[PDB]
């Protein structure tokens, strides 16, 4: 029993291991980004005003 | 331009997060995994003998 409960318990693990990368790559990518607009922003700001 | 500002900022608070959820969620399914080998590894110490 705890072997197929395991082995399936398994193939979720890793699969949800799956979404956390590209997820975290996702994050990786919108990083780079936040760092340029870090100043930006503030520059943004006085235009409008 | 402002808009997206509002956007962006959200976009990159709950993805975060959220991985940050689950990887906390992989510990449950991964280690849940680890007892039901703990388990296993129990009843084995007494099938061999």
């Amino acid at each position: 029993e705890l072997k197929e409960k395991f082995q399936s318990r398994t193939s979720e693990a890793a699969k949800l291991e799956a979404e956390v990368s590209k997820a975290q790559e996702t994050i990786k990518a919108a990083e780079v980004l936040i760092n340029q607009l870090d100043r930006e922003h503030k520059r943004w700001n006085a235009q409008v005003v | 331009g402002v808009s997206k500002l509002n956007e962006a900022k959200a976009l990159v608070d709950e993805l975060n997060r959220k991985a940050g959820e689950q990887s906390v969620l992989l510990k449950t399914k991964q280690d849940e995994a680890d007892a039901a080998l703990q388990m296993i590894t129990v009843s084995m110490q007494d099938a061999s003998e």
